[PDB]
């Protein structure tokens, strides 16, 4: 579904929409031990060679790292090289793991071009949540 | 044996040091940090320490204890077995027997290039007994804002499933960012590798750590805490067979005299089938030749008693008039008010209120979310941000009012109370705005990042209901809620309408002027009802829809009753307008005395003045309820007497050789015996009346005797001089009842059944009257003296509604116990070597109790509090060395120590003189962030200090809450249950002798302690007036025992069945039914007298043909002058505007004057025919 977001600064690309699978209401809840699919319309600003995701979680105002299996969304449905102006969405799928807390927070995402400048920049608060 | 890994060299990242690697021996201690030693952990300070550890090792440990000092420290006995982990761990004499490193690599120095090895990693054998006593006997602390445990807080995870092996593990991991170095616990319980780990002793929450320091809570642990207590409730009921027990023993009384009564009347028709003469006659004679005297000499007469009236009456410019209530409803001598003299002379009277009960009715309960974990939290209505700031905005208006007085300006800041001044100055304010204390912007900023409050006011509104005396939120936002004023501001005085625990569900917001009493001065005083008479102006206009206000002042009370007293003058004169219009019809039947009754009134109004002045003369001051309610009782007696005289005149015929003053002279002297009695029965009655303590009913009392006594004499000697004068004149042209009486009244109620049914009838009346007795209410509303249209009865509404907390309580310790000494400490101890039935103990169980005694609160004493303070750990006091001077804890600390030596010894408390010593700083203390509360704001007017002869403490108390009360009964209660425990303490202290006594002390006390003797009061009251009637109608009537009797039994029916009509239409007997029935019982003889006396004085055959005779005779008089007169004035004061009018005097009155024309005109005329004395 297409989720709210807050953009922190898309310079080098166009947000068109920001789907995520499956989140019914948001903010979306996801239960622990559970796989989410992401699907990410967005329209690029610049031409980039290469293409790295990043993932920043912020608890309590502080912004947490987390790293993610893949750092190159050309394998995740962009076609490198990253042409000027082109409307491309990322598809992306995680699984939530266990032990996790039962928290709210606000997922923090950056695309970073070749030069470094974020192709697109959201931010999206979700929950974890229990067994429910 | 000895110590590895000695100092910390190396460095990880921001502050974190490595261990350095040291396997040596342990390095005793620079001397340096003995303190720390001690502080940390005292188990190893028996001196040659020899101890491995390092001063700078031990502040990093301090340092890194913040905030688990903060959650943990609040049960002593939990925190007490971590530090005594973590010192061990570190820095404990036999470290080798216990620990083995594991990785250690070289510490190049960039000092010297020097390699030291630091210990990254290494393992600690820990008990399994260890950490299961230590996880499982501090694990029930809960944490600040939330019922959780602080292990929610600190195993970095829900305590619900934070193993107990678990949360050390994160605390030894260095993955949390504050483990400098990860530590490998090993839960072993048995030695391994020839290393076995140590537990030292452990405390369980049944048992204190140290002999000061108190086990932990039943708040914050669950097994000391076991059966709640309860009283046991006796209702003491007789229920003979399931009702009153009453209904019962009456009814059945009853049953046996109706049976023995158709059982005699019945069988009676089967079987059908100069010892007295001397002192009255002289009377008669006497009477008729003063009144013949007095017909011939008219200029004279009227002459003195005009002299009479203006003598006495010129003493109406020394009027007083008495307001104050406390003079008015409290003997100046009574215990109680002994008890408010010696308080309100060495602490200060108690202070002044002005309320306000704020309610937001247009909006609904939200619901608030914390962000990080936890269950809904639900907010009252009023408890809306919006709802908030128009709340603050109107205490912000409140604020600015200065009313002036005698051309001087008070600001509401310099009549207001301020504790700790002039160092603050602010002043008491008590509203949950304080909280943010009284500022928008306080109350406006958030803590909080995008789609998302991280911390809000409702967040910072619940930690401090939790906890109302910190000096920062110190949960996410820091900002203290501790008040302007300085000083906690406690939930249940500031909210009501919440459910018991609630906060959240608050439906009222309390809000809270405390003003300043003054002691012997009367400017002040002036100047604060000025203050307070602006701010109900300003409060009554403001208009502010989305509220609905219920508001009150000091002087409201008061102004109420001299609202009321006055807009019901216009009652009393229509009342005597309609007896004058009754009385121009009924005077006789251009046949119309109309001149004489005016001349009546005015000399009624007369007496009533008369007795004004001669008492203003003497001193007594005027209370203006009675200056309303005399006049109609005075009224209606002098009506009663004039028309007996005139009636007996219009019904006389003139004899053979009599000019005029020969038939007056005759006719006075057949009626004066009578009209005689009536008046000195009803003027002693009145007057015995008067000795009761109360001065408003004991003035009264005086005022109406006085005043009935004036109004028979000058209405006998004025009045038959000016009828003799107007029969002259009356006749120059310048009886239907009696009829009815002797035609069809007299014979019909004769017959001799109906006789028998209405003594059977009325005797079961009587039955029925002493049945329903003991069920009477005591005490008065409080709510009922005021008008109905006032905002005074909302407000007692709005209290009885939604208020939690009450009156505060004192407990004043009496001067001469001694503060100075283990015992005289541990009497009134709070504490722990103190007895477990000490004066702090005591009251705090009356108050878990709670409903068997009306206390509500903690006592919140300042001894435990004292020494709290002194403690050398809390370390906020200090002096110079050499000054002895106190240094605040915010001081460059130049030179000053600790006030008591930090040695196993100083610890204990400061019995000797040194008590004293430290006691004075400590009343001086105000509210350090970093100390604590101090104790200037809240103990110095509870401690007295007394200079010289061994700096002795003065008189002290311990203020507690009352809870909630809403009725007379609920008041009486509450006092007598605060004797109880003031006694009880007394009692147990065991004094050689009775030099002094504890004792209570609240603001209603005064008012309510003649409740705790109004029944004998009562019933010595009763007993003696009707003593006295019996007595004067006993020598008076001659001396004929028998007529009298009947009389009193008569009278005593009548007041018996009054209490009865008290019963059924719920009127209580407080002083002031009190004083009606007693002053009822004295105006009854006005009936029951003039058919006796017709009875006595008759010389008919048989009984009944004298009862019959009296009765037409007499009561065709007392019929058309005392009930029908009286009854017009009852009816025109039924329509009242003060409610105790309306309820006491009308309903009394009705009562008293129907009960009475029944039983005179019914009853004893068939009593009489039946026992009547034969001669
Ligand atoms: C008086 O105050 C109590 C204090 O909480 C109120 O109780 C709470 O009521 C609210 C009302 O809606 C509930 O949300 C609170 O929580 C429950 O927690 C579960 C999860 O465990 C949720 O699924 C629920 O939806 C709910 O949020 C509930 N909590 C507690 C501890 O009582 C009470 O309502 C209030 N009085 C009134 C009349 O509301
Ligand atoms: C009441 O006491 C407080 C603190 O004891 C005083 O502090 C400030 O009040 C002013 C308003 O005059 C605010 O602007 C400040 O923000 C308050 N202090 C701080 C640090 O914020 C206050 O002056 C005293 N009197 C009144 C009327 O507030
Ligand atoms: C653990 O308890 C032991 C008890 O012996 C402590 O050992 C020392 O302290 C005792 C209390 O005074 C002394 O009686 C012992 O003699 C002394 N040890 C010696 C001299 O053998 C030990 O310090 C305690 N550890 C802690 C800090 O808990
Ligand atoms: C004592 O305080 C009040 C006294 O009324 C009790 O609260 C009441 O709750 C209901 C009325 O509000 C009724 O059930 C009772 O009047 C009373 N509750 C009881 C006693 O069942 C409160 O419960 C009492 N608390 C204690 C500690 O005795
Ligand atoms: C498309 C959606 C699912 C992206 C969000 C992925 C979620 C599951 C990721 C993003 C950030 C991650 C968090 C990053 C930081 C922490 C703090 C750590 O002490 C516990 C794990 C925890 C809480 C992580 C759990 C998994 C996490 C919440
Ligand atoms: C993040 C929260 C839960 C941590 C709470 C527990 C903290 C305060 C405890 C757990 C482990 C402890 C540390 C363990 C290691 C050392 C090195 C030692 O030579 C001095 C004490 C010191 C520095 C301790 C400081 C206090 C400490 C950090
Ligand atoms: C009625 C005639 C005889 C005059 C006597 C009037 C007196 C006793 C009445 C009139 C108003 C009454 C008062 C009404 C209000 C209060 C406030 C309460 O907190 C104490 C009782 C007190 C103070 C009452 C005492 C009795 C009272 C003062
Ligand atoms: C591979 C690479 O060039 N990474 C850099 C990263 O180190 C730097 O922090 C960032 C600036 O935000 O730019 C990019
Ligand atoms: C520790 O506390 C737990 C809590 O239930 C209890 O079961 C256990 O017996 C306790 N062990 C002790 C006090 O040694
Ligand atoms: C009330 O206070 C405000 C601000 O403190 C001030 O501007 C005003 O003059 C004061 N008096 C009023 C509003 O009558
Ligand atoms: C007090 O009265 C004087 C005149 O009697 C007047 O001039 C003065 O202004 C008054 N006080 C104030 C504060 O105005
Ligand atoms: C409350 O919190 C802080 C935490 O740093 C504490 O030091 C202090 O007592 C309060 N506020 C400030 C700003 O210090
Ligand atoms: C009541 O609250 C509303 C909230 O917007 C405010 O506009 C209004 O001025 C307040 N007072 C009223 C409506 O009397
Ligand atoms: C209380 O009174 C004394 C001192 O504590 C003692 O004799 C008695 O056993 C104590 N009992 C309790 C339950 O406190
Ligand atoms: C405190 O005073 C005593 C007595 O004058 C003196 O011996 C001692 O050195 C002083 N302590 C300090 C720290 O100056
Ligand atoms: C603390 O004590 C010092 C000592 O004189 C004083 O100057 C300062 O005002 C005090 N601060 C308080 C009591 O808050
Ligand atoms: C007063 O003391 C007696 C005897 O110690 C006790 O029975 C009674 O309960 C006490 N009163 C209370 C607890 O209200």
């Amino acid at each position: 579904e297409p989720v709210q977001f807050k953009d922190c600064g898309s310079v080098d690309g166009v947000i068109k929409e920001v789907n995520v699978s499956p989140c019914p209401t948001q903010p979306c809840q996801l239960s622990k031990g559970q796989s989410y699919s992401v699907n990410v319309t967005f329209t690029s600003n610049i031409q980039s060679k290469s293409s790295k995701a990043v993932v920043h979680g912020i608890l309590m105002g502080v912004p947490v790292p987390f790293p993610i299996p893949e750092p190159d969304g050309c394998k995740s449905g962009i076609n490198c090289p990253i042409q000027k102006d082109k409307t491309y969405s990322y598809l992306n799928k995680l699984p939530v793991k266990s032990e996790y807390p039962s928290i709210k927070l606000v997922v923090e995402w950056q695309l970073q071009d070749d030069k470094n400048q974020s192709l697109f920049c959201w931010e999206i608060p979700v929950q974890i949540v229990s067994h429910l | 044996q000895s110590c590895v890994w000695y100092g910390e060299c190396g460095i990880a990242y921001g502050d974190k040091r490595y261990n350095c690697e040291y396997s040596g021996p342990p390095k005793p201690l620079p001397k340096d940090g003995y303190d720390l030693v001690q502080e940390l952990c005292p188990g190893f300070f028996f001196g040659n320490v020899s101890l491995c550890c390092d001063v700078r090792q031990l502040q990093t440990l301090k340092d890194n204890l913040q905030l688990p000092l903060q959650f943990l420290s609040r049960c002593p006995s939990c925190f007490y077995n971590l530090l005594n982990l973590f010192c061990e761990l570190t820095c404990s004499p036999r470290q080798s027997q216990f620990l083995n490193v594991t990785a250690t690599e070289d510490y190049v120095d960039p000092v010297t290039n020097q390699t030291k090895t630091n210990v990254k990693e290494l393992q600690y054998y820990v008990g399994q007994s260890f950490a299961n006593a230590m996880y499982n006997a501090c694990r029930d602390v809960e944490a600040p804002s939330s019922n959780d445990k602080a292990l929610g807080l600190l195993c970095g995870k829900d305590a619900d499933a934070c193993n107990a092996t678990n949360w050390i593990e994160y605390m030894f991991n260095k993955d949390n960012g504050q483990a400098p170095f990860t530590i490998t616990p090993v839960f072993s319980d048995f030695p391994v590798h020839g290393m076995e780990p140590m537990n030292n002793a452990t405390k369980g929450c049944d048992e204190s750590v140290d002999e000061v320091t108190a086990p932990c809570s039943c708040q914050d642990c669950s097994i000391v805490c076991g059966p709640k207590p309860q009283p046991p409730p006796p209702p003491a009921p007789w229920t003979i067979l399931g009702l009153d027990a009453m209904y019962v023993i009456m009814w059945i009384t009853y049953m046996a005299f109706l049976l023995v009564f158709f059982g005699a009347f019945f069988a009676v028709w089967c079987y059908r089938k100069p010892v007295s003469a001397a002192f009255e006659g002289c009377l008669r004679r006497l009477f008729t030749r003063w009144g013949s005297f007095c017909v011939r000499n008219p200029g004279c007469v009227i002459f003195f008693s005009l002299v009479f009236i203006t003598a006495c009456s010129s003493g109406l410019v020394f009027v007083r008039v008495t307001t104050n209530p406390v003079d008015l409803w409290s003997a100046p001598s009574s215990q109680a008010r002994l008890e408010k003299e010696y308080f309100d002379q060495h602490f200060g009277p108690f202070f002044r209120t002005e309320q306000l009960i704020i309610r937001a009715p247009l909006t609904d309960k939200h619901i608030y979310q914390p962000y990080p974990s936890g269950a809904d939290v639900p907010f009252g209505p009023p408890l809306d941000i919006q709802i908030l700031h128009q709340v603050l905005d109107l205490q912000i208006a409140i604020e600015n009012i200065t009313a002036s007085y005698d051309n001087e300006t008070v600001t509401l800041q310099d009549i207001c109370l301020a504790p700790l001044s002039p160092y603050n100055t602010n002043c008491t304010i008590l509203s949950v705005l304080n909280y943010f204390q009284n500022s928008h912007s306080v109350l406006d900023h958030k803590k909080g990042d995008d789609f998302f409050v991280y911390a809000d006011y409702h967040t910072h509104f619940l930690y401090c209901v939790r906890a109302p005396a910190s000096l920062n939120d110190t949960s996410l936002l820091h900002d203290p809620c501790l008040g302007t004023f300085g000083g906690p501001v406690f939930p249940w005085l500031v909210l009501g309408g919440y459910d018991d625990q609630n906060y959240n569900n608050a439906t009222a917001l309390v809000i809270t002027f405390p003003v300043n009493n003054y002691y012997n001065d009367t400017e002040k005083l002036q100047r604060a009802q000025a203050w307070e008479k602006e701010f109900i102006n300003f409060v009554k206009n403001y208009k502010n829809p989305n509220l609905t206000i219920s508001f009150t002042a000091e002087r409201s009370i008061e102004d109420e009753l001299n609202r009321e007293s006055d807009s019901d003058v216009f009652t009393v004169v229509i009342s005597y307008a309609i007896m004058f219009l009754y009385i121009s019809l009924a005077l006789g039947h251009v046949d119309s005395k109309v001149s004489l009754g005016i001349a009546g009134i005015l000399i009624v109004l007369s007496s009533v003045a008369c007795s004004l002045g001669v008492f203003s003369y003497i001193g007594l001051p005027l209370t203006l309820i009675v200056i309303e309610v005399i006049p109609f009782l005075v009224l209606a007696v002098g009506v009663d007497n004039i028309f007996i005289l005139v009636q007996a005149y219009q019904r006389d015929e003139r004899l053979q050789g009599e000019t005029l003053d020969q038939q007056l002279g005759r006719v006075l002297g057949e009626v004066a015996p009578s009209m005689f009695l009536s008046s000195f029965s009803e003027t002693v009655a009145f007057f015995l009346g008067a000795l009761s303590v109360m001065p408003a009913v004991h003035t009264f009392s005086l005022f109406a005797g006085l005043a009935v006594f004036i109004d028979f004499l000058l209405q006998i000697t004025c009045f038959v001089s000016l009828l003799g004068l107007d029969i002259k004149r009356q006749e120059k042209n310048r009886s239907c009842l009696f009829r009815f009486f002797k035609n069809s009244y007299s014979p019909l109620l004769l017959k001799d059944w109906m006789r028998p049914i209405v003594i059977a009838i009325f005797v079961g009346v009587l039955s029925f009257s002493i049945a329903v007795l003991n069920k009477v209410d005591i005490g008065l509303d409080q709510s009922l003296s005021m008008p109905d249209d006032s905002y005074m009865v909302d407000y007692f509404k709005s209290i009885s509604q939604y208020l939690h907390a009450g009156p505060p309580v004192y407990f004043v310790l009496e001067e001469g116990h001694d503060y100075t000494s283990s015992k005289g400490q541990n009497m009134v101890c709070g504490g722990m070597g103190c007895n477990n039935d000490s004066l702090v103990q005591q009251i705090f169980n009356a108050a878990q109790l709670d409903n068997y005694t009306r206390i509500g609160f903690a006592p919140s004493s300042w001894i435990d509090d004292y020494f709290d303070w002194v403690k050398p750990q809390s370390s906020c006091c200090r002096v110079d060395n050499i000054t002895d001077q106190f240094c605040n804890a915010s001081v460059v600390d130049p030179a000053c120590v600790r006030c008591r030596p930090l040695t196993p010894e100083g610890k204990q408390r400061p019995q000797g003189g040194d008590f004293m010593r430290f006691l004075p700083m400590f009343l001086s203390d105000n509210p350090n962030p970093k100390c604590g509360k101090g104790g200037h704001a809240a103990y110095s007017s509870a401690v007295n200090i007394l200079l010289g002869h061994g700096t002795r403490v003065g008189a002290t108390y311990f203020m507690t809450y009352h809870t909630v009360l809403q009725t007379s009964a609920d008041f009486i209660d509450a006092l007598k249950k605060a004797r109880l425990i003031a006694s009880n303490v007394t009692e147990t202290m065991g004094i050689n002798g009775s030099a002094y006594r504890v004792f209570p002390y609240s603001v209603f006390y005064v008012f309510y302690e003649q409740y705790l003797t109004i029944i004998d009061d009562t019933i010595f009251n009763l007993g003696v007036s009707l003593g006295a009637i019996f007595l004067v109608t006993m020598v008076l009537l001659g001396c004929e025992l028998w007529s009298a009797v009947i009389m009193c039994a008569t009278i005593a029916m009548v007041l018996v069945n009054m209490f009865g009509v008290m019963w059924l239409w719920g009127i209580s007997l407080n002083a002031v039914s009190l004083v009606n029935l007693v002053m009822s019982c004295g105006i009854s003889v006005e009936f029951c007298s003039h058919i006796t006396r017709a009875f006595t004085v008759s010389m008919k055959g048989s009984r009944v043909e004298r009862a019959e005779e009296a009765l037409a005779h007499m009561g065709s008089s007392v019929f058309s002058g005392i009930t029908l007169t009286k009854f017009g004035g009852i009816v025109v004061l039924a329509f009242a505007k003060s409610q105790i009018f309306q309820i006491f005097y009308f309903r009394m009155y009705l009562a008293m004057v129907l009960l009475g024309a029944t039983h005179g005109l019914i009853f004893l005329p068939v009593l009489l025919s039946y026992i009547g004395p034969s001669v």
